[PDB]
Parts: structure tokens; C-alpha cells; sequence
């Protein structure tokens, strides 16, 4: 009894895959999406392949998808549990946004970290006080966690 | 030259641009077609969030490249 | 379903960005964006003030009273209902 | 025909950068601007006499713009 | 150098004539219209053919046409000079109204006098205090003035 | 049976009616089609301003008759 929007979105996803982003439904669940995002070019995450879980709650699109990193990542706006602090996933969500544009937005977030409002305070602090170190750390973690995974 | 912009719904609009056009000019063209002001537009290409001041050629965006439209986002 | 050929290229302009179907009793925000009355109702019933345009985040300090856009209704009605002669 | 749906009730030409009032009626931006610039408060919808105690700010209806644009570009 | 609306309107007027209403521009003036309206059915003006002048001022369509009876008529809302007191001809005009709908409106006004707010005070008074006589007079004047020309 | 209503712009809409329909009913269909509330509608036929309570057949309005739409008018 899937909403027609989600059906459509899924079809378009399959037919119109975005480069740098893979998203497929679970054979056991049309609302569960296995995601893989490429680290943005010229970011510390370049060359990485990050697994994410995207989930469509019953109230979608009136409420945002639930999105979580499943690959470990060093980012001021992502905690040790992969939870993502991004406004379009809560207060600044819009029902005109879609799976595609949310995933693109998360990719954009990787390309553009924000330490001044932290989710992971330790990481954000490190990103503020010693940006080079934080970048090198992020690249290191990308190698360790997000390559050959 | 022409480029493509994939709008929020997925429908793709085509834009007449020059390689010397800034992301801002592009945003203005998108605004003309879609009524979304530039401060609310974010354009993704090859996973980067393009910067208003930079041009299409700074990013190596060539004819029939596709740019993906997204709304203003803020990591917290 | 089938549609009059010359009207087929309108399919994407004439689809609601919330439900992705052809507008149903569409309504137009002052910022110039169109939604099925019901889709927008649902959207802005979900939240309280301030109410934001799904498409451009234009801010309304109260729910604007909006009536259906009859031109767009009728256009959509043509896109759907127009057939060849039998 | 929709050739008529897509024509402005003030200028009787195809909508040019049409604008949609909260009462759901459409006018070329310029035609409505002229109509309500002519007067002071209260401002009335030319089509239904809906009363606005102040002039509502409106942006163009991009869908309707594009539909007319398609209509016209196809005609040529 | 006519504004395009007036050209179109005139064209539509000629091409799509409304029954009971004649309106044609003066060959020496595109803004001056010689009008003839039939008295409405079941009115005291029935069988009448009333000549009117309709004139498009420079501010048209932002302002109403100037419309004047040239045939004498007995009506509480029309004076001895043929001037018409009708709200759509002044404050409640709309740029969506047109020659056609103005003339139709005047025809409707003939079909539905309003003595309670008078232009011709004597006539309106007569119409309130002695409606039958006023009606018979209207029919009489219709016969005497509007069954020729 | 069908009838026609000529709207303000000159555009003609067609209406599905029964002869037993009131003018109010017609106004409601017009409101559905045109977004103009019935209290602001006036329908003219044979120079008469039709009355809300009467029916289409009370006026001898038959198939393919045309009614002409007009805005609320008041002689003063
Ligand atoms: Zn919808
Ligand atoms: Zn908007
Ligand atoms: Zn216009
Ligand atoms: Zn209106």
C-alpha cells in the first residue's frame, strides 16, 4: 500500500541515478534505503565510499526521511553514532525535497563542514582550533573506514 | 552553450550560459524560471556545493553538464 | 492514461511538487508557487506559524487564505480530460 | 480552448509574467500593477471584487509562465 | 495607434455580436461608439430601441467608458440629459469589464430600476409612490421615443 | 441538456444542466469554473437580470442558450 510518490521516487532513483550516489530499497522494505555516498572531490573525504541508511517514516513527505551514516566519519556535524545534524532533516525540512536532494545535501555537507554549531563538540573544536589536523584526521579516517568497505 | 539544471521535483530545465558566467548568474536564470531566490538556491555538481563567486569554467562545467538544485542547508 | 499529444509536454509543469501528481484543485502562494489545495493544507496543518513555502521558503507569519487557481485548474483539466473524437 | 484561459482579462493578450492573487485569479504583473497603482486602498480583484485592505505583494506564477511560454514557443 | 485591447475588443464586438445590443465605432473615431440597446423583455421598455453614446477615455480600461443615453427614457436612474447613475461606471468599475458587459449591465439596469437611490428624484419618487403610473409612463415614453430612429 | 455562459473576457464555458436547475445552481457551477462567488455574479439573458430563486425553465432557457455573465451592478 505504498504512497504513489515513494513508488515514483524509487523508480526515478533507479532510472536516473546521480553520479557519486547509490540508493536502493531493501528487498524486504520499500521504505528502507541502503545508500552509498562518494566523498566530495577536493574534500578530506575524497576517495571515500560512505554507507548510509535512509528511512522513510509513515508521515513522509510531510516529515523528513531518517538518515544516518553507517560508515564511521570524522565530521563536526556527525557523531560517533553516525547521526547527522542537518537542518533540512529537522526544522528546515520541506515536502518538496526528495531522497535525491537530501542525499545530495548530505554530500554537500561533507564538502562543507560547520564547526561553529557542533554536533560532535570534540571534533568541531579540533576543526576550529586546528583545521589542518582535523582535515588530516578526516582523510585518515576516510582511508581506514571508508575505503574497501 | 547550454547546461541542464535538475529542479527539486526532478524536472530538468535547460539554460543558455557562457563558461564565464558566475554561479550567481545561473542562480538568477534559475530564479527567472523557477521563482526560487538565489539565497535559497544551492547548486551541486560532482558532489561539490558551487560557490556564487566562481564561474562555470572554474569548475570545468561544459555543455550539457547537469547541475542539481537543492535548498539552503546548514550543518549543526 | 493517454493525453492529447501537444499537451503531453506540460506533464511536469502541471504536477504537484509534494504529491508528484497532476495538480488537484491547485492553489497559488503569493510567492508564485502552486500546490494541490490538499497537499498544501496538509503541509501547513502539520506545523504552526511561521508557514513556509515548500518551494522557496518564503515566510508567512499566518496561514494565508488562498482560493483555487481556476486558470491552472482548467488547464490541468484540459491536459487530463482532452481526448480525440470517437 | 485554453488559448483563452491563458489570456489576461485586463489586456486580453496571453499572460505576460502572470501573477496570481490570493483569490486565485491571474493577471500580467504589469496589468495588475497598473490596476492597483491607479487606486489607493481598498484594492479589489478585477475578476471577483475580492477586497484587500492593503496591496498584497505577489511574485509571478512560474508554472503558468512556463505553460504560456511553451504554448507560444510551440506556436512558433 | 490604438491600444491593442480596444482593437481586440472592437474586433470581437463586430465578430461576436450580442443579441439585443448594437455597438459600432464611428468611422471618424475608434473611441466613440454608437450604441443601440433593446429594452429588456417583460420590462416597460420592451419593444424599445434606445440609442446610446459610449466613449472610451484615454485611461480605459483602467477607467470606465463614458456612457450616455441619447434616447429620452423614463427611469429613476437616468436623468433628463440621459446621464446614467450606475456604480460600475464609477467607483465599482473593473478593468475586466468591457463594452459588452457594460451595455449588458445597462440593459439589466433597465430591467431592474432602483428608485430608493435616485438620480431623477421626481421620476424615482413617482416610481416609489406610484409604481404603476411610473411603469405606464415608461412604456409610453418607450413608444413615443424608442420605436423610431 | 447543455447551456453556455459567456464570461467577462468573452470566453465561453459550457454547463451541464437540467431545466429544473435554479440560477443559484448555475452560479455554483460558474464559481467552480471561474472562482467568482455567486453574490458577485449576475447572469443576463434577453436583457433580463435572472433571479436566483427561479429555474432555467422558468425563463424558457433551453439547450445551447447563452447566458452572459456580469458583475454585481447597482443603479443609483
Ligand atoms: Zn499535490
Ligand atoms: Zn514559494
Ligand atoms: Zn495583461
Ligand atoms: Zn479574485
Amino acid at each position: 500500500g505504498l504512497p504513489r510518490r515513494i513508488i515514483k521516487e524509487t523508480q526515478r532513483l533507479l532510472a536516473e541515478p546521480v553520479p557519486g550516489i547509490k540508493a536502493e530499497p531493501d528487498e524486504s522494505n520499500a521504505r528502507y534505503f541502503h545508500v552509498v555516498i562518494a566523498g566530495p572531490q577536493d574534500s578530506p573525504f575524497e576517495g571515500g565510499t560512505f554507507k548510509l541508511e535512509l528511512f522513510l517514516p509513515e508521515e513522509y513527505p510531510m516529515a523528513a526521511p531518517k538518515v544516518r551514516f553507517m560508515t564511521k566519519i570524522y565530521h563536526p556535524n556527525v557523531d560517533k553514532l553516525g547521526r547527522i545534524k542537518l537542518d533540512i532533516l529537522k526544522d528546515k525540512w520541506s515536502p518538496a525535497l526528495q531522497i535525491r536532494t537530501v542525499l545530495l545535501s548530505i554530500q554537500a555537507l561533507l564538502s562543507a563542514p560547520n564547526p561553529d554549531d557542533p554536533l560532535a563538540n570534540d571534533v568541531a573544536e579540533q576543526w576550529k582550533t586546528n583545521e589542518a589536523q582535523a582535515i588530516e584526521t578526516a582523510r585518515a579516517w576516510t582511508r581506514l573506514y571508508a575505503m574497501n568497505n | 552553450m547550454q547546461i541542464f539544471v535538475k529542479t527539486l521535483t526532478g524536472k530538468t530545465i535547460t539554460l543558455e550560459v557562457e563558461p564565464s558566467d558566475t554561479i550567481e548568474n545561473v542562480k538568477a536564470k534559475i530564479q527567472d524560471k523557477e521563482g526560487i531566490p538565489p539565497d535559497q538556491q544551492r547548486l551541486i555538481f560532482a558532489g561539490k556545493q558551487l560557490e556564487d563567486g566562481r564561474t562555470l569554467s572554474d569548475y570545468n562545467i561544459q555543455k550539457e553538464s547537469t547541475l542539481h538544485l537543492v535548498l539552503r542547508l546548514r550543518g549543526g | 492514461g493517454s493525453h492529447m499529444a501537444e499537451l503531453c509536454p506540460l506533464a511536469e509543469e502541471l504536477s504537484c511538487s509534494i504529491c508528484l501528481e497532476p495538480f488537484k484543485e491547485p492553489v497559488t502562494t503569493p510567492c508564485g508557487h502552486n500546490f494541490c489545495g490538499s497537499c498544501l493544507n496538509e503541509t501547513w496543518a502539520v506545523q504552526g506559524s511561521p508557514y513556509l513555502c515548500p518551494q522557496c521558503r518564503a515566510v508567512y507569519q499566518a496561514r494565508p487564505q488562498l482560493h483555487k487557481n481556476t486558470v491552472l485548474c482548467n488547464v490541468v483539466e484540459q491536459f487530463l480530460q482532452a481526448d480525440l473524437a470517437r
